[PDB]
């Protein structure tokens, strides 16, 4: 039973990104679908300052195609860098994940279960206003990914 | 003309629509914006009138453009990335089981149960999915909506075993895109005590 | 010189009673309890800050893993509505409703709930009880409107540690 094994682990870790994910999304979705006018939509993928993300220069599979072809290990660091990566800017959303009617939102839940996941992370690997806009794109692209990663490495090694 | 819109069932492949009209497509790919506006790389696969794109094409967290050229220039252009595109396919196999009836004869509790679609990758993670379902006393307009479970199975309490019920069972991609398209409806009479 | 039980209500902290210092240590270098207050006495307090829910606990006045010892506080603001009465008039039908433990987290994701609810006659001895349910509602079917019922509904987190203590008794009168 518990030596904490590993399905313990990768279950939680994974959790915690699908948390973060809808966290993420949601206030996303809130934002845009009460700050940006139709006629904006996405308009930080050109834009001078908002173009770039905290983790431009991470290393990211596209695809199911690479992604699988990944390993557990490699994943869990993509996932770990992705996540400290946020670590700083993360609390650049504080208002806005503050004056949010978001589920679950409000005071430092985003940045304090970034701070969990990363020492779930870390263990498990041992063991193995368009600024804005833009800002809130990017946390929920990179939190996609972390939970579709960890997803991976979960239903790696039961699920279905 | 006019793109009626896209649809990734999957999450590894999207197709998109509209009603010689061409579509060409870019996307931030190798960095920025360095791929030179290509064209539809399957006009007959996703049917007349459509575009499709194969695993090959498709690519997640990435943002794709694309154009509907006409006889005069372009006609519509829309940007995305897949992921607000991914729309799954209705789950399948839906079944219920009676639970319990009440002494009263008047109400009963059953748990309806189903799989799910058979394209999303579920089973090695690619995919996690929510489902959404709704239920209603058959002669009923409104259906009675269920909060998203991630679970293929439910219960749902007290039916009134004279009445008939019918189900249907939405499905989405977790914290992304839109559902699907509802299953096929299940109709539940339950035991004329 | 007898732990008597460590336990986490909300998965987020955790405390250790007994009943003379206490030594703790985690894996991935022993240290002595960072409050002997706060939980009272012959128990040491663990806030946020030491409890991580990864890395396995061993103390010295036994070994777990915060899951382990998870016990949520018990549900709240219990309640029923009648749904209908049976004509013959021998059997009701009613709905029983409940609140969350208040530190239990619902915007956390981190502590998830599944529900025991027990009931019985005023007078039986012994109580049924429901297979765990994920709601904060239930039904209680052909209960005999004669006689007047004990509800009782006790939580733990989903798969992983015990149930904790169940919630205060709500009795059922029916019309």
């Amino acid at each position: 039973f518990p030596t904490i094994p590993l399905s313990r682990l990768a279950d939680n870790a994974w959790l915690r990104a699908d948390r973060l994910n809808q966290l993420a999304f949601d206030t996303y979705q809130e934002f845009e679908e009460a700050y940006i006018p139709k006629e904006q939509i996405h308009s930080f993928w050109w834009n001078p300052q908002t173009s770039l993300c905290p983790s431009e220069s991470i290393p990211t599979p596209s695809n199911k195609e690479e992604t699988q072809q990944k390993s557990n290990l490699e994943l869990l660091r993509i996932s770990l860098l992705l996540i400290q990566s946020w670590l700083e800017p993360v609390q650049f959303l504080r208002s806005v994940f503050a004056n949010s009617l978001v589920y679950g939102a409000s005071d430092s839940n985003v940045y304090d279960l970034l701070k969990d996941l990363e020492e779930g992370i870390q263990t498990l690997m041992g063991r193995l206003l368009l600024k804005n806009y833009g800002l809130l794109y990017c946390f929920n692209k990179d939190m996609s990914k972390v939970s579709t990663y960890l997803r991976t490495v979960q239903c790696r090694s039961s699920c279905g | 003309p006019k793109f009626t819109k896209c649809r990734s069932p999957e999450r590894e492949t999207f197709s998109c629509h509209w009603t010689p009209i061409q579509l060409f497509y870019t996307r931030r790919n190798t960095q920025e914006w360095t791929q030179e506006w290509k064209e539809c790389p399957d006009y007959v696969s996703a049917g007349e009138n459509s575009c499709y794109f194969n695993s090959s094409f498709t690519s997640i967290w990435i943002p794709y453009c694309i154009k509907l050229t006409s006889n005069g220039g372009t006609v519509d252009e829309k940007c995305f990335s897949v992921d607000e595109i991914v729309q799954p396919d209705p789950p399948i196999a839906l079944n219920w089981t009676l639970l319990n009836v009440s002494l009263t004869g008047i109400h009963a509790d059953i748990q309806v149960r189903w799989e799910a679609p058979r394209n999303a990758d579920i089973q090695k993670g690619w995919m996690v999915l929510e489902y959404e379902l709704q239920y209603k006393e058959v002669n009923e307009t409104k259906w009675k909506m269920m909060d998203p479970i991630l679970t293929t199975s439910v219960p749902v309490y007290s039916l009134k075993v004279d009445k008939e019920y019918e189900v249907r069972v939405r499905s989405k991609q977790r914290n992304s895109g839109n559902y699907g398209e509802f299953s096929e409806v299940l109709y539940v009479t339950l035991p004329q005590m």
